[PDB]
């Protein structure tokens, strides 16, 4: 599922700008 | 009449704002006016540490920026803007700046204290939102668009990890670093990967546009509990923003995708928000057909939760930081660069 990828991803946390 | 009433508001409030802006407000208290308690949240430039005033026992959210690393870092242009626009604006929800002052080492900006933390935590741990606890929070971020662009001010940093609920649910939005006062085009390249207009990506000049994408991507990512645009790596996230295409849960409504579809417009002369009719748009799209502006205006809708309060100082809403000194040097540094901070 899509949020499954989402979850196992690596960007879930706090994020920060460029 | 309805509509002679907003422009009366708008003319009032710019009125308000342009004084404040060619006239701004400088060196309002000092460090030892205050005790220092702990980190609330950090940025790519520095931190927000929960403070408490020495005399009035009020707590406070005091943002601490190192002189020497915003020039190395080559912010010092935004870091005058931030300080600029926040000490000017007034709405229900923006952060309030409460004080302002520098020493031989830092900045410092003082704002009232948000309690009940980011909405990103929440969002985080119940996974999504339904449509109409979105749509509760989306008409304040539309409602502040219009107020700032009005004043010519493009915000630059629309994400959940900014959106802090406050003791009545409600937002106030946080961190003006890539805030910017502009009449037309601008160019620099920031903001966060998720959250970035086409236009931003292909080094495009761009307008106040960006931020009505942006929106397209809170709402989505609200409602849908991921962004629309997400991978590993941030060149990844690049390639399919640009793309043109974008995917919907099964469960959005119709007039969820369809108002998304008009914010996540690629073009952005074709972009909700940026046609003739600007703002009005998204306000009269059948998604919003139930809101009642000026009740969200005036904090008197019935909010989706109101968060956990454990008494005055409580973090219980924030995560917990590393703590680090903050260190005051007996020579000042880049006085000239932060004169008129
Ligand atoms: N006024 C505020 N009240 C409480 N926390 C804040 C405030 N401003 C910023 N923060 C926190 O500091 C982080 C960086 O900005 C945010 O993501 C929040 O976690």
């Amino acid at each position: 599922t899509t949020y499954a990828d989402f979850i196992a991803s690596g960007r879930t946390g706090r994020r920060s700008a460029i | 009449s309805e509509q002679e009433s907003v422009k009366e508001f708008l003319a009032k409030a710019k009125e308000e704002f342009l004084k404040k802006w060619e006239s701004p407000s400088q060196n309002t208290a000092q460090l030892d006016h205050f005790d220092r308690i702990k980190t609330l949240g950090t940025g790519s430039f520095g931190r927000v540490m929960l403070v408490k005033h020495k005399e009035t026992g009020n707590h406070y959210a005091m943002k601490i920026l190192d002189k020497q690393k915003v020039v190395k870092l080559k912010q010092i242009e935004h870091t005058l803007n931030e300080k600029r626009i926040l000490q000017a604006v007034n709405f229900p929800f923006l952060v309030k700046l409460e004080f302002s002052f520098k020493d031989n080492s830092n900045l410092y900006m003082v704002m009232e204290y948000v309690p009940g933390g980011e909405m990103f935590s929440h969002l985080r741990r119940i996974g999504r939102f339904s449509e109409p606890h979105a749509r509760f929070y989306a008409a304040q971020i539309v409602l502040t668009f219009e107020y700032l662009h009005s004043l010519d001010l493009i915000y630059r940093d629309l994400k959940p990890e900014n959106l802090l609920i406050d003791q009545q649910g409600y937002i106030q939005v946080t961190d003006f670093g890539f805030a910017k006062r502009v009449k037309g085009r601008t160019w620099t390249l920031c903001g966060t990967p998720e959250y970035l207009a086409p236009e931003i990506i292909l080094s495009k000049g761009y307008n106040k546009a960006v931020d009505w994408w942006a929106l397209g991507v809170l709402i989505y990512e609200m409602a849908a509990g991921y962004p629309p645009f997400f991978a590993d790596q941030p060149i990844q996230i690049y390639e399919k923003i640009v793309s043109g295409k974008v995917r919907f849960p099964s469960h959005f409504s119709s007039d969820l995708k369809d108002l998304l579809r008009n914010l996540l417009q690629v073009d952005l002369t074709k972009r909700f928000g940026n046609l003739k009719n600007g703002v009005n748009d998204i306000k009269n799209h059948k998604w919003f057909a139930t809101t009642d502006w000026i009740a969200i205006y005036q904090r008197k809708v019935e909010a989706p939760f109101i968060p956990k309060f454990k008494g005055p100082g409580d973090t219980s809403n924030f995560d917990d930081y590393e703590e680090e000194e903050i260190r005051v040097s007996i020579n000042e540094k880049c006085g000239k660069e932060f004169t008129e901070f």
